[PDB]
């Protein structure tokens, strides 16, 4: 449920 | 007694901070502009927090051992610590003179009434100021300041952590680095009880965290206010 977090975490 | 691994850890965290903290405040002209003359400052300060989250994430990625966590745990830890790390890293621009965060210019110099103009009350702002004062008086070495940020992020007791075992062992290497640093490179009397004082500041931040999320949920339950937030702030802080 966290698309932008996971993208930013590489 | 500062081992080679420990000096390594300090080198990486110093560099990770300098790569994610720009003391020129160049990017501030990209935010929605500040208005003072109605939650006037909420667009500009929500933009600042959303930017700051991206910087905190880039710092967290460089903390040694963090990438050996699962993405679920990494998400847990960043969701819980984001506002605390932002408050802690804001101490660098805080000036005890006029009790304001002086990020370069007067437009980008924020006092307690600016924070009020984003929807927050002195229930939060009063402990927040005394937090920034007490940290300012600890006179921390930059080495200690970046170790503290790392220890904040990698906490085993955050709600929903899965591998508390691995999280605890990662934090332990950082706490032992900090304790050994204080002992070896921070002369008395400023070293007196310094580790305990720094851990007290993390406790101050847990309380500040709880109050932030109460006033955030109140704030963002009004859709007029949600509209002024950013998509990243919403995903991290909720709804
Ligand atoms: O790389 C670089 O350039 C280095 C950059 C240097 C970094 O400078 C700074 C970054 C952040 C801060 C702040 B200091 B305290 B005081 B309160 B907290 B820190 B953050 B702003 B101000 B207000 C803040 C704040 C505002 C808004 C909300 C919100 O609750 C809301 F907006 F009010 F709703 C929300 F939603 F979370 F944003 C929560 C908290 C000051 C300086």
């Amino acid at each position: 449920n966290h698309p932008m977090l996971m993208n930013l975490l590489k | 007694k500062l081992s080679e691994e420990q000096q390594h850890i300090i080198a990486i965290l110093l560099d990770a901070h300098h790569k994610t903290y720009d003391p020129t405040y160049a990017d501030f002209r990209d935010f929605r502009p500040p208005v003072r003359m109605p939650l006037s400052m909420l667009p500009h300060l929500a933009d600042l927090v959303s930017y700051s989250i991206q910087k905190v994430i880039g710092f967290a990625k460089m903390i040694p051992g963090f990438r050996d966590l699962t993405s679920d745990d990494q998400i847990v830890l960043l969701k819980s610590s984001a506002i605390e790390v932002i408050m802690l890293r804001s101490n660098q621009s805080f000036t005890m003179d006029d009790m304001s965060w002086d990020c370069g210019s007067q437009d980008y110099k924020y006092d307690v009434t600016d924070v009020s103009k984003a929807g927050h009350t002195l229930e939060l702002i009063e402990p927040l100021i005394k937090f920034q004062v007490g940290l300012k008086k600890l006179n921390l070495h930059e080495e200690e300041h970046v170790l503290l940020m790392a220890i904040c992020i990698v906490s085993p007791d955050r709600p929903g952590v899965q591998d508390a075992k691995l999280v605890e062992a990662i934090q332990d290497r950082l706490s032992n680095t900090l304790q050994t640093y204080i002992r070896c490179r921070h002369p008395p009397p400023g070293s007196h009880q310094l580790y305990a004082k720094m851990i007290q500041k993390l406790a101050d931040l847990r309380s500040l965290n709880e109050e932030h999320s109460k006033q955030y949920r109140s704030l963002s339950f009004q859709p007029e206010n949600s509209m002024k937030l950013t998509p990243l702030v919403l995903e991290v802080f909720g709804n």
